[PDB]
């Protein structure tokens, strides 16, 4: 159950970069 | 491997809880 | 008799011996199986065999 | 039933004298007259029944044989022990300084 | 026009929305490479008889460890500075065993990051940018490549090189200061005061620049809110953070120049960072850091030890543990 | 292990001609201001 | 503590007749024990035989005994093995072999009691670190 | 033909023992009033088998096949020892000195990794009685000495050993001892091996011999702390005689 | 008592994630109004 954690929340990170990257609040020049 | 098996529960809840406040906070924000 | 025969003539592999709450593994239950014992004759006192 | 060759020996002569059958060859070190040439042959001509079987080895001089002599109460012979003699551990047994 | 220079065209476009570049067509499928494998073996490699001794080291979740005790282990020591490409190997288990995942994941990450580097300069060009970002990313690629790449040719083994984990980390650290004292070292010296300078002067100019923040916001919001991206004015005041951090210290220690100001914030981590990654390169070639080891001794002659010999026993303890099955013979020399 | 050797060789070659010949595809001028 | 003439006083043979020396040749001694031999026996050890050492006690013990000047200064002309009974010129840096070892070949014999008082002074002023190895370091 | 080191180097073929021609298939005249010795035998495995663990119900084990993971450090060479000529007239050899063990570790289907000493320390092998010539159908038989696959010195991962390391598991100071002593207390086995060399090309001019063999012995068991496995290996061999 | 020990997670997961998405939707459906 370990191993299944530690992966788990590896591959959490990992989707955080994906929508923190191209699902970003676009900076605009207001 | 002879682990602390309330560690599954710590861990799990390490993350829900605080995940879980910034959810709702975000999406009640997005809402107005 | 190859042991794997004898293993399905078993009620423990049957199933619908279960129950809803009962989880896991079959051999979380009536354990691992390592060995048929042997069949098992009955007799009584006269030599009668018994079932 | 499990025990430790090694500290079991030290308890036997071996962890008072020098074991022909068994010692690494620089405690001859310890004696004057020893090392390296007779040291050499009473290895190589290791396992002895009794300490003084040490004085027969072919080709000991008159002054190694006096040598021998004067050291037989320094040698024991304990039977040989496997752990210690394996290896080649009876000639480097892994210390140095 | 023809194909290939639509291709150019998509290549170096700046409207990607990552910059791809030529350096990036190089950069893409090393990192991925490295990173897969990196991924899997973490995970799932078996043991690895990192110093070539028979004496396999389990790094990898599934075998009993945890993130913080999990590496991809360095190649066998019977290897050496042998290339150990999977296709050397008879098989992906004689491949596992000898440590063959390392080889691979730390030269395609070398390389990736090495194009990673030239495509800061690539970008910058592209947008008209002045070009020296990636001089500074130097700094941090110059050590990458000492503890992967420069320390293990100089011991003559990739399994001396530092393994890809936090305890293996550890290991490697603790190894070097037995080898090399490298604490006594003045390169890894400049290193500290170049990470602590670099955190200090972080801390201070967030600190200052915050501290002269305008008005432009109520006690409700974020101050945050009182910048707007791209607006054509600053949102602090230089003139207030000098006149504060001017009589903090003295009026000449202060600096009045943003621009002089951000140069040495540059230069003052990077310069640092690269002599101490110059630290582990020559320590790669045993010049090690200053022996005092039984350096003063009082008129008769007795060793009168300092900090220096108390260091070294620390040293010792590290040199005649590390490794225990490794050594025959009473000097380490490599 | 023979046709790993050749598929990586025949990969790694590929990308390395690329880089070269984009960078001799008048790398000079791809930037914002001026076309030598 | 200081360097004091009993300190300096060493057996010149095993007749126990000794000899006193200055500062001066220790030192000298010192100087030229770095210059020609610790490479091998730095601090009383032997890198390239851990099994032999330069403490007073072994060299006592070795045929013939070291213990003193002369058996020192004789080693450093013609040495032998621990029981006296080969010959190691070829392999040991000595006098008889200042062609192969020419780090030998200006050493004067004023030089080689120097190294042989040198050496059977250091273990009086260091005890066991002298030959003792990197325990006593 | 002669080759040279720089011809070699690097090509897995130092690992390989020397072999005879298809047409060497002749005798070697065995002088009885006459001293003979070994003065190369060479052994290069080519098959590693492992008996497989049969399940409490068994039925039978088997000698299962596996993967080599240690590459081309696997041959016994420079193996010399006399060719006694027995009075039967049987030859026996006798083991002096020699490279005569290599640690090798194989895997199991599943990844169980099996180390083992492959050696012949001490062998003693013999032939049939009446032995006047070697030839194309001479049989020795043998057996050696299998000692313990790591030796006295050597540390496990928590610092224990039998002539050095700690004699407890200090990271559980107060553990009961007495559930770990297996893996506390170290031992050295010693066992018995046997092997089997089939002379298959002889000649008679040079006095080479060329074969297989195939030996059983068993594989590590990590100073006591496991029950070893049965190997057996196979493979070919190579031998010159010369008289003594 | 020998109980299941996975019994505890499951129970917390079940009462949390539920409840959880139902007070997500509504304080979002507060801050609208
Ligand atoms: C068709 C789906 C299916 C089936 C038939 C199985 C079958 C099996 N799995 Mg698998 N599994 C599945 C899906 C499935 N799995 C999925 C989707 C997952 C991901 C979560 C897993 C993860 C998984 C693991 C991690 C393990 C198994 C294991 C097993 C075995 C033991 C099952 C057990 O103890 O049941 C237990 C079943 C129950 C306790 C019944 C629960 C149903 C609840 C009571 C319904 C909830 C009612 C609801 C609240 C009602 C409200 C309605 C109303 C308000 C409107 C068995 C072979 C185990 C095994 O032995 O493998 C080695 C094991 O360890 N499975
Ligand atoms: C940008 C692409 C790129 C680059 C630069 C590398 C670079 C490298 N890879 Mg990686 N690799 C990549 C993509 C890349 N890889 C991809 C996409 C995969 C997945 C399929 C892999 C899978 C992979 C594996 C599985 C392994 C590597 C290995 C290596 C190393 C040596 C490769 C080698 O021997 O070729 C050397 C280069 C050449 C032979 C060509 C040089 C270019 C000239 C100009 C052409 C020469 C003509 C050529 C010989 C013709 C081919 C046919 C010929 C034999 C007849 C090196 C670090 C090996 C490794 O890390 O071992 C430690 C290894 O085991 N790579
Ligand atoms: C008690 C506080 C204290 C002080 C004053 C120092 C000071 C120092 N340490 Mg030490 N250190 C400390 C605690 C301290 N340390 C602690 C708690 C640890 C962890 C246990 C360490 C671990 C550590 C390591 C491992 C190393 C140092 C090093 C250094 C040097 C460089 C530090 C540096 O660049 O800082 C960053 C700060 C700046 C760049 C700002 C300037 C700071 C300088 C030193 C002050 C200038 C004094 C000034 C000229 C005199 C008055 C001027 C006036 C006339 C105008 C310096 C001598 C390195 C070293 O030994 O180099 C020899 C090194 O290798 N330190
Ligand atoms: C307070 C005590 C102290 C302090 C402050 C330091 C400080 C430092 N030590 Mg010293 N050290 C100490 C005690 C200390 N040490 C002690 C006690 C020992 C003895 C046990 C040592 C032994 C020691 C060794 C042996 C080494 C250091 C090194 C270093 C440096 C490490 C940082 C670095 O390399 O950045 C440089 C930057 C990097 C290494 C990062 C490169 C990043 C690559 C290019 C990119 C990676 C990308 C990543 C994989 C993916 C991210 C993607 C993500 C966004 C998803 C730094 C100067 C190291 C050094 O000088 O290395 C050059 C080194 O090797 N130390
Ligand atoms: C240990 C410290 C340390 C780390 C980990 C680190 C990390 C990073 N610094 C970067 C940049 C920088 N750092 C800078 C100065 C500094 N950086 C420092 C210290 C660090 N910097 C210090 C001390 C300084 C002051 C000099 C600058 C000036 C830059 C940059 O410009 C650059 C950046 O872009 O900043 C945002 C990024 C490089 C991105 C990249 O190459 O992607 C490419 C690689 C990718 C995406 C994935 C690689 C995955 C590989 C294959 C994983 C397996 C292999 C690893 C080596 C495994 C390691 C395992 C560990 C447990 C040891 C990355 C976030
Ligand atoms: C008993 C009695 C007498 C009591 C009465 C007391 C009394 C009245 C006494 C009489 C007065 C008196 C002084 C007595 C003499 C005593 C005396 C000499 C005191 C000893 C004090 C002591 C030695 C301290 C040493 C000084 C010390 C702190 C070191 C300073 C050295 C120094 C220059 C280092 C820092 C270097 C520096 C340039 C830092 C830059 C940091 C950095 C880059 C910040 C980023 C940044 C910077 C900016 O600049 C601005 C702008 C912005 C934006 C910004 O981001
Ligand atoms: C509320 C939502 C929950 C939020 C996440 C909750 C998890 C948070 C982490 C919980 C603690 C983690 C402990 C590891 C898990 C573990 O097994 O604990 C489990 C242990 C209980 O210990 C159990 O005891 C049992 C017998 O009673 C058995 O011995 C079990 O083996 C043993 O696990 O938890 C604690 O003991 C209770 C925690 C109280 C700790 C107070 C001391 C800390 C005070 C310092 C805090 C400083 C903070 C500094 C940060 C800045
Ligand atoms: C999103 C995440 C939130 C979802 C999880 C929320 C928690 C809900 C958990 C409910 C499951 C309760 C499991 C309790 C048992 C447990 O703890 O043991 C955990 C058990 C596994 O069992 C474990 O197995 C181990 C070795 O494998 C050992 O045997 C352990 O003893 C045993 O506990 O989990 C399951 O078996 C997982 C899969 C079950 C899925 C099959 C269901 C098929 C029935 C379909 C009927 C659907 C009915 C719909 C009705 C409407
Ligand atoms: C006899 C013994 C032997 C002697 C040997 C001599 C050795 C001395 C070498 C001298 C080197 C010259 C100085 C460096 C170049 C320089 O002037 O920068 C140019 C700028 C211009 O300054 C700016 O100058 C501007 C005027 S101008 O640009 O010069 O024209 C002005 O606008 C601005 O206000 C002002 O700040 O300097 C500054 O920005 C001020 C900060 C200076 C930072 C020092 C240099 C980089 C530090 C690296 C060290 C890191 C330490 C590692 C930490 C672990
Ligand atoms: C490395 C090549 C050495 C140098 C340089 C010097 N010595 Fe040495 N010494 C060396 C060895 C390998 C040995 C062992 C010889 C053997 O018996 O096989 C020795 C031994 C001695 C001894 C005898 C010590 C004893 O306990 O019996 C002495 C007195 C000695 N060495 C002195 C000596 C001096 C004075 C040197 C400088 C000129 C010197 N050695 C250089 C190895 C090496
Ligand atoms: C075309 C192109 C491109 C793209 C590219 C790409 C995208 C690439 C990719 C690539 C990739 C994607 C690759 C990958 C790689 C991988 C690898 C190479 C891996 C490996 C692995 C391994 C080998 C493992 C193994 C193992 C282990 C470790 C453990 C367990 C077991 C096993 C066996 C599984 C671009 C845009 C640039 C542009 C130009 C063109
Ligand atoms: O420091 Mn010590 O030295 Ca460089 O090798 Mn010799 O031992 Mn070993 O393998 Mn990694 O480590
Ligand atoms: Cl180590
Ligand atoms: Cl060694």
């Amino acid at each position: 159950m370990e191993t299944i954690t530690y992966v788990f929340i590896f591959a959490c990170i990992i989707a955080l970069f994906f929508f923190a990257i191209f699902f970003r609040e676009p900076p605009r020049i207001t | 491997m002879e682990v602390n098996q309330l560690g599954l529960i710590a861990t799990a809840l390490f993350v829900l809880v605080p995940s879980v406040f910034l959810i709702i906070l975000y999406v009640q924000t997005e809402s107005q | 008799i190859p042991e794997k025969l004898a293993f399905y003539d078993y009620i423990g592999n049957n199933p619908a011996k279960g129950g809803l709450f009962r989880t896991g593994p079959m051999n979380k239950g009536d354990g691992i199986a390592q060995a048929w014992k042997g069949h098992a004759v009955f007799r009584n006192k006269e030599g009668e065999e018994l079932f | 039933e499990l025990v430790n060759v090694v500290d079991e020996k030290l308890g036997t002569a071996y962890g008072e004298k020098i074991d022909l059958n068994n010692t690494n060859i620089a405690a001859f070190i310890q004696y004057r007259g020893l090392y390296p040439t007779l040291a050499k042959l009473i290895v190589k001509n290791a396992p002895y029944e009794s300490v003084e079987d040490v004085l027969n080895i072919p080709g000991l001089t008159e002054r190694q044989k006096q040598i021998l002599r004067e050291n037989l109460e320094h040698f024991t012979v304990t039977e040989v022990e496997t752990a210690l003699v394996e290896g080649g551990d009876r000639y480097n047994n892994g210390l140095y300084k | 026009a023809n194909l290939w220079e639509r291709f150019c065209n998509w290549v170096t476009s700046t409207d990607n929305r990552l910059y791809v570049g030529w350096f990036g067509v190089i950069m893409i499928p090393t990192l991925l490479a490295a990173t897969i494998c990196f991924v899997i073996a973490f995970i799932a490699a078996p043991p690895v008889d990192i110093d070539g001794i028979r004496e396999p080291v389990s790094g990898s979740l599934l075998y009993g460890n945890n993130i913080i005790t999990g590496a991809v282990v360095p190649s066998s020591n019977a290897i050496g500075l042998h290339f150990y490409p999977i296709w050397e190997a008879a098989s992906l288990d004689e491949w596992l065993y000898n440590g063959g995942p390392y080889q691979l994941i730390i030269f395609h990450f070398l390389l990736g990051a090495s194009c990673y580097m030239g495509r800061q300069w690539e970008l910058s060009y592209r947008l008209g940018m002045r070009p020296w970002i990636c001089v500074a990313y130097s700094a941090p690629l110059a050590s990458a490549f000492a503890v992967f790449l420069i320390y293990p040719i100089g011991q003559g083994s990739f399994s001396d090189g530092m393994p890809l984990g936090i305890s293996g980390t550890f290991n490697f650290m603790i190894v070097f200061q037995a080898e090399h004292n490298i604490l006594m070292h003045p390169f890894h010296q400049l290193g500290v005061a170049g990470v602590f300078g670099g955190a200090l002067f972080c801390a201070m100019h967030g600190s200052l620049v915050t501290s002269s923040l305008i008005r432009e916001t109520t006690e409700t919001e974020s101050a945050n809110y009182g910048y707007k991206f791209g607006q054509e004015e600053e949102t602090y005041n230089i003139v207030a953070a000098h006149g504060y951090f001017g009589r903090l210290i003295f009026q000449y220690a202060s600096f009045n120049n943003s621009r002089s100001l951000h140069f040495f914030l540059a230069a003052w981590p990077v310069v640092g960072v690269w002599f101490t990654a110059l630290g582990i390169s020559t320590m790669a070639f045993n010049l090690n850091g200053f022996n005092f080891n039984h350096s003063v001794i009082d008129a008769k002659g007795n060793v009168i030890n300092t900090w220096a010999d108390i260091i070294n026993r620390a040293n010792l303890g590290m040199e005649v543990m590390h490794e225990r099955n490794a050594h025959n013979f009473p000097l380490d020399l490599a | 292990m023979e046709t790993l050797k050749i598929t990586v060789y025949i990969v790694v070659t590929f990308f390395v001609l690329l880089f070269v010949f984009g960078f001799l595809s008048g790398d000079p001028a791809r930037n914002p201001k001026r076309k030598d | 503590a200081e360097l004091t003439p009993e300190v300096l006083t060493v057996p010149l043979n095993s007749e126990g007749k000794t000899i006193t020396l200055t500062e001066k040749q220790y030192l000298e001694g010192k100087r030229l024990f770095q210059y020609a031999c610790a490479s091998c026996h730095v601090g009383g050890i032997t890198k390239t035989n851990p099994s032999l050492d330069l403490r007073t006690e072994t060299l006592a013990l070795a045929t013939p005994p070291r213990d003193n000047i002369e058996g020192l200064v004789d080693y450093m002309k013609n040495p032998t093995t621990y029981d006296g009974e080969q010959e190691i010129a070829e392999v040991h840096p000595s006098l008889r072999s200042a062609d192969i070892f020419p780090k030998m070949r200006n050493l004067t014999e004023k030089d080689l009691v120097a190294i042989a008082g040198h050496i059977l002074v250091e273990p009086k002023i260091l005890g066991d670190k002298w030959g003792g190895g990197k325990v006593y370091y | 033909q002669t080759l040279t080191y720089d011809d070699i180097v690097g090509t897995g073929l130092a690992n390989k023992c020397p072999t005879l021609d298809d047409t060497a298939r002749g005798a070697y005249p065995i002088d009885s009033s006459q001293t003979y010795r070994i003065a190369r035998l060479c052994l290069q495995p080519t098959t590693f088998l492992v008996k497989e663990e049969p399940k409490n119900k068994r039925q039978e084990a088997e000698f299962v096949p596996t993967k080599l993971v240690t590459r081309e450090t696997t041959s016994l060479d420079q193996i010399q020892g006399e060719l006694k000529v027995n009075s039967d007239g049987s030859l026996t050899f006798v083991e002096e000195d020699g490279i005569d063990f290599q640690p090798v570790t194989v895997q199991m289907a599943g990844g169980e990794r099996i180390p083992l000493l492959f050696t012949v320390k001490n062998l003693v092998a013999s032939t049939q009685p009446n032995v006047t010539s070697i030839t194309t159908s001479t049989d020795f038989k043998g057996e050696f000495n299998v000692p313990s696959y790591r030796t006295a010195n050597f540390l496990d991962p928590k610092g224990r050993g039998l002539a050095s390391g700690y004699d407890s598991a200090i990271a559980l100071p107060q553990a009961k001892e007495e559930e770990l002593a297996r893996a506390n207390v170290k031992r050295f086995s010693l066992t018995k091996g046997q092997i089997s060399l089939n002379v298959a090309k002889v000649d008679g001019r040079t006095g080479e011999i060329a074969g297989t063999f195939e030996s059983e012995q068993l594989s590590d068991d990590d100073m006591g702390a496991h029950e070893p496995h049965e190997v057996k290996i196979q493979g070919v061999f190579y031998a010159s005689i010369e008289p003594a």
